[PDB]
């Protein structure tokens, strides 16, 4: 469990060296860059039962066949724990984007997925979509660019963060896959 | 590894749900102590061979047996280690002093640092006496500001707090 | 496999979710530490315990077996699904009846003590348990409490300190965790039983007593994993490690062997043809053999006076 | 033309064995004769017969 | 926004040059023995020279490819083919690309001034995008001699 | 393909006779030991992808040179053909170890396999470093009981010796 | 767990016979041999600490890459651990030396700590080196040999006991290698 | 050993006939071509020396494993044992080029190569190596005039097109 600081350590004592000017300084943009970061995840987590259903019901309307007698879907307790394991995957993205740094996400959910859904019959493609429209739909919301919502913040540039968030929603589809 | 964000993160994960405004809170605090400890570790990553120099110096004026016979570091090389160790301590120090909780210095120099020494017949007491002078000879201001001395100080206080 | 891993791993977790309420842990169940003593000390006491269940011979892993499975059967009732987890998964079973036994707070320490009577049917039924581990003189090696001198003091410690964990707990709870351990002692409670449920019954405490299986498989199935926690390493990496001569150690082709050659014959023709003659690139090896290693302790300060023998 | 400007391979960070030395020819006599041209010593060392032409061109 | 920033990288990485090219190369040669044994590609002096022409040459084309900004400058008809004229006289290309990868690492150690050594003096800011750059050109050419 | 059943049968009718009791106990000896190698060749169908990745990956874990130029393993395509003969021998070594007889091994793997494999500069001693991977990886009592493990072991020790 | 005692029982038992003379004649002159053992294992229990600091001390001055950053000796802990291990060693040889039979040290260590190592990174070569030392360690204090601690018992010939010690570290220093 | 005079004997021979104006015609082309050939033996026999020493060091330039581990190339012996076989093939193209036809350098050096190579763990890719090295390091038109050369040439295909 490492975040931003944990990352700095850790390389700092495989070098054994102490940890000095620029790391630090490094650092010093992720403490100025703070605010952004604690606004962006309180906007992730004020849209989680939002992304979610919107996100596994636009998941089955790309693909009908999951709902289609015979698929994973295709019962009621199924679309249960669907909508449930959707809810954990936004859920350690949201601990990642606080964290800075995806060690967490590595190791709570990331290691050992996809040999468990090869032994379950999870289709990879369908939760890679998923996980696809949560990245859109939550990089929408860390703009604030949702169609249906527009709330007010002052005005500042975070696409550098967005390509963050981006970045663990591309390694939770690139770790399904 | 112990930190603000770590202990909210495995909280709200141990509660298993998304992070409340409380761990919002938390690492809010965590960026406004931040830029006192990075100052504490800047100095420290400055000046760190004269305080180890010092601390080493003065824990063999406190205690002349060590270089006895044969019961502790005699030789040329059991000195180096003691060198060396003090050197790990302050590197743990600026580790645990940039994280911010005392998880890296634990993990890395508490953890099983009794059964160790015990077995090597390490004194703790003269690991106590370097680190005690290293903090008795701080100044809070000359060298740096009083808050970054003040959290140098406690880390420094909880690894003699732990050691014995 | 892995699979079965991961399934035992997120089991424990939603199992351990439990208890910890809405953040505050409830240190009636989650604290574990007791002192700073046996915090430390009960990361040796669960290594120490994981390691001796690996030692159980080969003929336990299976009767371990067909117990948690009766067991994770009994667990969902009908639930066709959860019975074809118990069958197909089984550390995910093994971590659910633990994990069930877990998130009920059914077991016998976090149990108070306000009769004698109780306790004395406790003892009882922990030398049953005591009978069944050591079988014969011989003390069997799932008991585990010292794995070097001075541990199993910090869990005499551990231990009784756990025992004061059980009094702080709000009587909601304790209400809950003895009409919940009833109901879990009629679940698995081998067949119907009126002088076990009776018995049962009187006493709480004895349907908190009932031990249903073991891990032996569990850990069989994972081995080293909560150990090494995520650091399986590649073939290649594992190959080209530490461990190179003795992760693959026949795979040499054709080791070279140097014979015993006397000094006096030189035992026929041979060419150097080789850039540096080997007695000169011998001497060279030789002198270039080991740099002093300079210190910077000792380094040279501002000022100095040379020491004098 | 080939020159390097900023650059040094050290030669002390080798491992031991790997740094071999030959010489072309090991006498005195014959790396110089009486006379001034020679294959090894000096200038003079341009003036040997062959290597007139190049074997670059094939680029 | 970038300008005395992205010049100050270019300058950290020039004006670091000597060290880079004779760093990775020496690294390349202490990686395997054979490079420096007689018969080897690097064991007459002018094939050493041009080794070190070589390395000069990378870095500098890569140095050319930061002020421009874009990657367009850094390729077309000399560097392209390399690999064409590598394999047509011999040369080994693990051993180069092993070399454009040690220049790749210290040329971040010293835009991010985290080489322990060299501390010139400059107010702090964040560099990374910069350093993506730098290492997207190493591994752009790096591709390209294997 | 040269089995129990196959070289009693050819060499009766060789002979020219009635098969006698001989090859009868030729086979009832088939018929004891074809339990423990069939039990061999179930477990080998079981995981024999875990067997192409640490086989070819050791493989090229010792080798590292067929990567680096254009000789034998200058795509990933040709590594993706190194992977299929792997493949291809541990199917043989299922097939010979079902038919329990070095017959479908020798005629269609070793049978003329040394014209090819000088002839497309595939050194063997990639293939040998591959197997004698796969015989150091020989899970005996928890894996392959005691017997079963040991008819893999000799006829992967058949195939090396064909190679080399 | 079985000593001589349940070795001469269990191979008595593979052939079905009674246990005759010869075999106990064997065992008889275990009895005799009884009271060297007893005080071969009060040397090696009475020198505990002492052998293992020795040892694991000498192991890494022999090889002092361990305490470098990033070996396996590289952390307080890692050396608790370490010096831990090396004292679990040198308890059930202690255990084998009582028993007379190596069944004991098969059952408790030998069986599962190679693959343990390999999945963990210890140098299993490092482990060999200091279970060499504790080796010669141990058979210099069963010969009363050692040059700071020389305790009085009466003269008497013990090599083969000394063997059979020397035959317990080589198993285990061949196990783990 | 295959020679113009040899075939045409042996054909003679198998004929059972007196040598007609056919075979005197083909030891006339012996007597015609014998020059050119013969000039380049004497230039092998002049500067055979460096020719080991820039075979050899190209051999090991080209692979470098072989000096890596146990597998051939272990000690320097086994490289006074490479410049050494590399020494007996390019006498044997002394020998067949005086001969004219590839007859001793097949019956010495070719004929039963291949299980002795295979046996031993030696790759014949580095023989390759060496001779392409040769056979690049060919200097015609101021060392070996042209068809001196040629032959040269032509014999050393002989050695390549035997091995791989
Ligand atoms: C404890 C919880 C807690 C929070 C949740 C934040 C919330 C917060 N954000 C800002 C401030 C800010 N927050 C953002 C963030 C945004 N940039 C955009 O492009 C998006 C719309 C949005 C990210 C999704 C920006 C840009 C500012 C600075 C606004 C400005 O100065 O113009 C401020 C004012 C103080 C400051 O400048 O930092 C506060 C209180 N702070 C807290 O203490
Ligand atoms: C990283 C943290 C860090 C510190 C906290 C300091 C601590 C420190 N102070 C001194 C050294 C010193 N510190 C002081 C300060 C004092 N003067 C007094 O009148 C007061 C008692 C006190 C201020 C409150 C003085 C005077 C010296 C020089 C002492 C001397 O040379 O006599 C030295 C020895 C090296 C030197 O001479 O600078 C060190 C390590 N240095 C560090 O690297
Ligand atoms: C001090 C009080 C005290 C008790 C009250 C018992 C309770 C008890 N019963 C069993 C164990 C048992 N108890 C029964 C009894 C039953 N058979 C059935 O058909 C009925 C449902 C039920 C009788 C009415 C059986 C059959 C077992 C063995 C269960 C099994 O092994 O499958 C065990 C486990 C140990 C063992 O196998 O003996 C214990 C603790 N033991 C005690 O120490
Ligand atoms: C003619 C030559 C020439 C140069 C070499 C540059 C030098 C230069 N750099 C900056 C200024 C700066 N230079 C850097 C550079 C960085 N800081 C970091 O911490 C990183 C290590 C590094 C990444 C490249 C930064 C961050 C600033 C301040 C921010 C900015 O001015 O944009 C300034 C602004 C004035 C000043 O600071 O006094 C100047 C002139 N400009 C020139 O005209
Ligand atoms: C029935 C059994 C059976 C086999 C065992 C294979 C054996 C085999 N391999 C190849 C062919 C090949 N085999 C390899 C494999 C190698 N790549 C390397 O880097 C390693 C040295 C090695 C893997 C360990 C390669 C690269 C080729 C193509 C060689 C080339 O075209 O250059 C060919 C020629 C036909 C072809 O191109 O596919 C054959 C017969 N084929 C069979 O039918
Ligand atoms: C309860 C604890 C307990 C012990 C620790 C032993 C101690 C012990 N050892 C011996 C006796 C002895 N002990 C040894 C042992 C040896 N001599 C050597 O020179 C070797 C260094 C060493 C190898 C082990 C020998 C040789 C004898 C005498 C021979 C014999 O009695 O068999 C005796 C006989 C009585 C006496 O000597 O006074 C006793 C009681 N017995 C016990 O009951
Ligand atoms: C049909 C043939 C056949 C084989 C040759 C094996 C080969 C094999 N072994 C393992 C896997 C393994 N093999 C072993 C075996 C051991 N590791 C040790 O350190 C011990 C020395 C040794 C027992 C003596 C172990 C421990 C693993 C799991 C972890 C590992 O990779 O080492 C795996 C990965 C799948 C798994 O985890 O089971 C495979 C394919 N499997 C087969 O089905
Ligand atoms: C018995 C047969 C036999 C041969 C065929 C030659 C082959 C040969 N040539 C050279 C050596 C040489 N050969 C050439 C020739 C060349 N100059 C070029 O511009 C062209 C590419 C090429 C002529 C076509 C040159 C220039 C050298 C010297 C190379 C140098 O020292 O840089 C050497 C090394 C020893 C030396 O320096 O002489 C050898 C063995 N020698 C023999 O003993
Ligand atoms: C008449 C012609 C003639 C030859 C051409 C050689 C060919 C040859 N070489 C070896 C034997 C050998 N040849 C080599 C040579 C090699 N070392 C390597 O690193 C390279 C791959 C290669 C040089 C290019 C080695 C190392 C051995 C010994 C192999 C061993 O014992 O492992 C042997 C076996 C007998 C021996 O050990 O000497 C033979 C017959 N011998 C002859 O009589
Ligand atoms: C509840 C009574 C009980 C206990 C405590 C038991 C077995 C057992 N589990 C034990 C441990 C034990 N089991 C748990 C289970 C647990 N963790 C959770 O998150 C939840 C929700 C749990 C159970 C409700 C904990 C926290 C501990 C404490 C950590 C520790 O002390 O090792 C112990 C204590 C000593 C030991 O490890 O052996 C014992 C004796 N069987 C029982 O019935
Ligand atoms: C008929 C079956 C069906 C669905 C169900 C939707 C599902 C859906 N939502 C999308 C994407 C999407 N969804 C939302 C979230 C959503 N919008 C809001 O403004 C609020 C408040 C929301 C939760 C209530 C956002 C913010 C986006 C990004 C696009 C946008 O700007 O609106 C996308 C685009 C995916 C992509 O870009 O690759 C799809 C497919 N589409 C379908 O065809
Ligand atoms: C209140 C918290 C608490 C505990 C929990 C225990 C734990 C404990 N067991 C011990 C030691 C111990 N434990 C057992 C095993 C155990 N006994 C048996 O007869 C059977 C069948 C067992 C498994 C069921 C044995 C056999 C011993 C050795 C002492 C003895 O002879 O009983 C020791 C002594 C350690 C030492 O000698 O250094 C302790 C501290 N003590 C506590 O204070
Ligand atoms: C024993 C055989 C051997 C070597 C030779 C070195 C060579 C070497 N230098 C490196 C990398 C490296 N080298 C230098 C340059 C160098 N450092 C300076 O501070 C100054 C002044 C230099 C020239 C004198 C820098 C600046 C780096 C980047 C790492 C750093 O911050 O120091 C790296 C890391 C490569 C990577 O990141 O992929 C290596 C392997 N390593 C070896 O194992
Ligand atoms: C610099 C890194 C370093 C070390 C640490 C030592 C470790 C060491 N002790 C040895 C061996 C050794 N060690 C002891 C134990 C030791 N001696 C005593 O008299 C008492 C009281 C002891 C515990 C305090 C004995 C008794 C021996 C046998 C040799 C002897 O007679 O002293 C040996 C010889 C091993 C062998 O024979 O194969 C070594 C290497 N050596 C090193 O190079």
């Amino acid at each position: 469990m490492l975040d931003a600081f944990s990352r700095v350590v850790v390389n700092s004592d495989s070098k054994a060296a102490y940890v000095g000017g620029s790391d630090l300084q490094s650092l010093k943009t992720f403490i100025s860059d703070g605010n952004k970061r604690l606004d962006a995840v309180n906007c992730i987590v004020s849209n989680a039962s939002c992304i979610v259903s919107d996100a596994i019901s636009g998941m089955i309307c790309e693909n009908p066949g999951l709902i289609a007698p015979g698929g994973n879907c295709y019962t009621n307790r199924r679309m249960a724990a669907c909508l449930r394991d959707g809810e954990i995957i936004l859920r350690y993205v949201s601990y990642a984007l606080l964290a800075g740094d995806s060690s967490v996400l590595d190791d709570r959910c990331l290691n050992g997925l996809k040999e468990t859904y090869i032994a379950l019959g999870v289709p990879t493609a369908s939760t890679s979509r998923a996980v696809s429209i949560m990245k859109a739909a939550s990089t929408a919301f860390i703009m604030n660019t949702a169609s249906g919502r527009k709330i007010e913040i002052a005005a500042g540039d975070c696409q550098a963060l967005q390509s963050e968030a981006a970045a663990y929603f591309d390694k939770v589809g690139s770790a399904v896959d | 590894m112990k930190s603000v964000i770590t202990t909210t993160i495995s909280a709200a994960d141990a509660a298993g749900r998304f992070p409340s405004s409380s761990d919002l809170e938390s690492i809010q605090g965590n960026i406004q102590r931040a830029s006192a400890r990075l100052e504490a570790a800047e100095k420290l990553s400055g000046n760190h061979e004269a305080v180890v120099k010092e601390a080493g110096d003065a824990c063999f004026a406190k205690y002349s047996y060590l270089k006895n016979s044969g019961e502790a570091g005699d030789s040329q090389e059991k000195i180096n280690k003691c060198y060396r160790d003090v050197d790990h301590y302050m590197r743990l120090i600026n580790y645990s002093l940039v994280v911010g909780g005392t998880g890296p210095l634990d993990e890395w120099g508490i953890a099983g640092s009794r059964e160790v020494y015990r077995t090597l017949n390490l004194p703790g007491s003269a690991y106590i006496a370097s680190f005690t002078f290293t903090r008795d000879r701080l100044c809070v201001p000359r060298d740096m500001s009083s808050q970054a001395g003040v959290e140098f100080v406690a880390a420094l206080d909880y690894v003699i707090n732990s050691l014995s | 496999s892995a699979a079965d891993k991961y399934m035992a791993r997120t089991v424990t977790r939603t199992a351990k979710s439990a208890a910890a309420g809405f953040g505050v842990y409830t240190p009636q169940c989650t604290e574990a530490s007791g002192g700073a003593n046996t915090a430390e000390a009960t990361r040796l006491a669960v290594l120490a315990a994981d390691f001796r269940l690996r030692q159980a011979p080969l003929g336990a892993r299976f009767a371990d077996l067909y117990e948690t499975r009766r067991a994770a059967v009994i667990q969902a009732c009908n639930s066709s699904a959860e019975e074809g987890y118990a069958t197909s998964f089984p550390s995910r079973a093994a971590a659910s009846v633990a994990g069930r036994a877990e998130g009920l707070r059914a077991c016998s320490r976090y149990f108070p003590q306000k009769p004698p009577v109780e306790e004395y049917m406790a003892a009882c039924v922990d030398r049953q348990y005591k009978q069944m581990r050591v079988h014969g003189g011989v003390y069997s090696t799932l008991c585990a409490d010292g794995r070097s001198a001075g541990d199993a003091d910090t869990a005499r410690i551990a231990a009784l300190g756990a025992r004061f964990r059980a009094q702080h707990l709000s009587k909601s709870q304790q209400t809950q965790m003895r009409y919940n351990a009833m109901s879990e002692a009629r679940m698995l409670a081998r067949g119907l039983c009126t002088y076990e449920e009776a018995q049962f019954n009187a006493y709480p405490k004895m349907a908190g007593m009932m031990r249903y299986g073991t891990g032996v498989y569990a850990a069989s199935v994972r081995g080293p994993e909560l150990v090494v926690g995520n650091k399986s390493m590649t073939v290649a990496e594992q190959v080209n490690g530490v461990n190179a001569e003795s992760y693959w150690p026949s795979s040499k082709v054709r080791p070279a062997v140097a014979r015993g050659t006397s000094p006096w014959m030189g035992l026929g023709v041979v060419k150097s043809y080789a850039a540096m003659s080997e007695a000169a690139m011998a001497y060279g090896i030789e002198q270039q053999s080991k740099p002093y290693v300079p210190q910077k302790y000792e380094g040279w300060s501002s000022g100095w006076k040379p020491k004098s023998s | 033309i080939a020159n390097p400007d900023v650059s040094s391979v050290d030669y002390q960070l080798m491992p031991p064995g790997s740094v071999i030395v030959q010489p072309d020819e090991v006498s005195a006599a014959k790396m110089l004769p009486v006379s001034g041209m020679s294959k090894h010593i000096g200038k003079t060392k341009r003036l040997v017969e062959g290597d007139g032409l190049s074997d670059y061109s094939r680029l």
